[PDB]
């Protein structure tokens, strides 16, 4: 039974594991650059916020809390690059393994779909690094330049930003999902709302694993969750 | 537990009630049990 | 069975919910000056902590170590304000919902119980915002002044207050429920003290469940709560 | 049963205990000068670092982040003092407790076991002391010296200090756990070496208990483990 | 899980051996395991 | 749960799958589940 699959998976996961391996050490020979593009958008904001607060008045400043914060934020930005250099070998590596297992007839729908899909990901990404990040850095930081000192940290700076990042391609994937879902024929209008008594809790399920266990910050994400979900629904209502 | 607290859970709940309602609740406890119960046994 | 108590809870679990919703706009309408209550007494013991120290000699004061600090400060803030303010509402519906099975008999108790609490919940934050605090800050600040530099973050300090005073506000309602169970009377000294020895492993596990998972800080909670349990059994030993 | 048992666990229990609270009253009165010994690796990595940045030019210190961090710190450094200063108590209280247990073939060994692995313990925590944390924190500081400013908590540093004292302890107990097993004779090079595929899953467990939820910490923790294993293959080999 | 490391169920675990003692101890381990039984069976 | 995430659990198995490889797995699972009947009936 899985006597011939898990020999297959495991040199499968061998590869992977060691593209991921590979994209660390090239993302750590280039770490510099890359904690630079990472840093790049907060300097901004400190800066712009710098010039509005020396003209109502007529300093903040990228630190480290951990001694070994700088290193472990080294490693962190060159292990996610690691992981996103690998993943055209992971997904290769997946799809060999489940190639086999898909007809002819749906075949020729994943292809088009992984690459969809990963398009519309980097869009996402650069979308909420050149769009997004500029003006929410800048809102973000003047909230508090009246009353606090921006002494912004790298270590969790690096996890806020990736999350960004992150969060915004796969927000961007969503509404592409459901349209790949859509041409083909899946679901209706009618199955996305008649469905959306469970969603609303899985959607705070989800929004439970990926935040603190406070509630605000399950909320400041169920929100998020429930207007993709929304949009989702008239792009099946269009199609 | 995995990154849920108690608190956590208790807004989750607190939507199902609101959501699932009256009706549709039970519809779904029969469900997760015999979900619960279909695992069990195989 | 549960088919109507589940049409009425639902019913009241939502005004509670827009209860608190209305509860969060009107707070955050005012969270500058909330948030000032708040960090008043931390700049004041910032300032005294600088008197002494520059009287030594002859800085420090409130930061955000997060970008999304002020924000996310800003929000937890207010939603806690609007669940104070959306307690008399939560409270009602919760009497709404249990009224009807509680007797006409202890029905008269729960009104002058409730007014109690509450009350002594006021108290308590009362004293620790302006009783407790202004002394506790001031020590410790004055502990780490002559090796450490100050710079409060405005992150920790909020979860750190807010615990404070919450923590205070019902460790004046423990005194006042075990009074109340001892007027009616359902329980002696010989009762509350020869309980202690599972009551002991209570308060451990309370104090496990209220504090990060070190030892240390399960130990800081264990001993008020060993403290509340001896006044609460020299309460009971006076009536 | 354990009816006899229990009674002499709990005369037992009780005399740690104490000892752990009389250390803690002991550490307490000293908390300034053991402080200073685990903040000074510190400040000779900040003020070594500081002529460094102030050459190729031609700051930071310690701080603070937490109201009761100053206090915390000095009841968590007086707490894992407290524990140390109470070992000998705890051990020979343990060893009273098994010693009838023990037969007396190996009850000759236990106690040059114990001397042994505590004076191997010692070695490592004055090791990572005086050896290896002035290269590897000037090192660590120095590689976010020319774009972050180290503005190092004393909260997040003990947590980190300790962390390397207590880990490179038991990283020099483990070289000389596997060598008192391989003198008397129970394990061989064979055994070792064929039980590294159970032993690799479970590096992997301990290291996801010992860090964070992240897989970095994971990676960056499961590498000195497998050192170490690979380590004790060779001493097995060389007896 | 909830809060709680390992080193403090060893700690609520050394208050119960330390205050239940000898006695009482199995005491509240049958009727916890009756507890226990009693969700299960219900 | 304990210090330990979802991300955690599956680096755990990634090293289960990859080093006892397509033997030797089956017979750690039904060792697993021997010892955890064990300490059930005991």
């Amino acid at each position: 039974s899985m006597k011939p699959h898990l020999a297959e998976l495991r040199q499968r996961l061998a590869i992977s594991v060691l593209a991921v391996f590979v994209g660390f050490i090239i993302a750590f020979t280039f770490h510099n650059a890359i904690l630079g593009w990472i840093t790049k958008p907060l300097n901004n904001a400190l800066i712009q916020v710098g010039k509005i607060v020396e003209k109502r008045e007529m300093n903040g400043m990228i630190t480290t809390h951990q001694v070994g914060g700088a290193f472990f934020v080294a490693l962190k930005v060159s292990f996610f690059a690691g992981i996103l250099m690998a993943m055209p070998v992971i997904l290769w590596q997946l799809w060999l393994f489940i190639a086999p297992g898909l007809y002819d007839n749906e075949k020729k729908m994943v292809l088009p779909f992984v690459v969809g899909g990963s398009v519309m990901f980097l869009i996402g990404v650069l979308f909420a690094y050149y769009v997004v990040t500029p003006f929410g850095f800048q809102f973000l930081i003047t909230f508090g330049s009246f009353l606090y000192t921006p002494l912004i940290n790298i270590e969790d700076y690096v996890g806020f930003f990736t999350k960004i990042l992150i969060g915004f391609g796969i927000a961007f994937e969503l509404p592409v999902v459901a349209y790949f879902l859509a041409l083909l024929g899946l679901i209706t209008d009618k199955t996305l709302k008649d469905y959306f008594k469970y969603a609303i809790v899985i959607i705070f399920l989800l929004a439970a694993f990926l935040t603190p266990p406070d509630v605000l910050t399950q909320l400041l994400m169920a929100a998020p969750l429930i207007l993709l979900y929304g949009l989702s629904i008239l792009i099946v209502h269009y199609v | 537990m995995f990154g849920m607290g108690f608190s956590e859970i208790l807004v989750i709940a607190l939507v199902a009630i609101l959501f699932l309602g009256p009706d549709k609740l039970p519809e779904a406890m029969v469900q997760i049990a015999k979900f619960f119960n279909s695992v069990r046994k195989t």
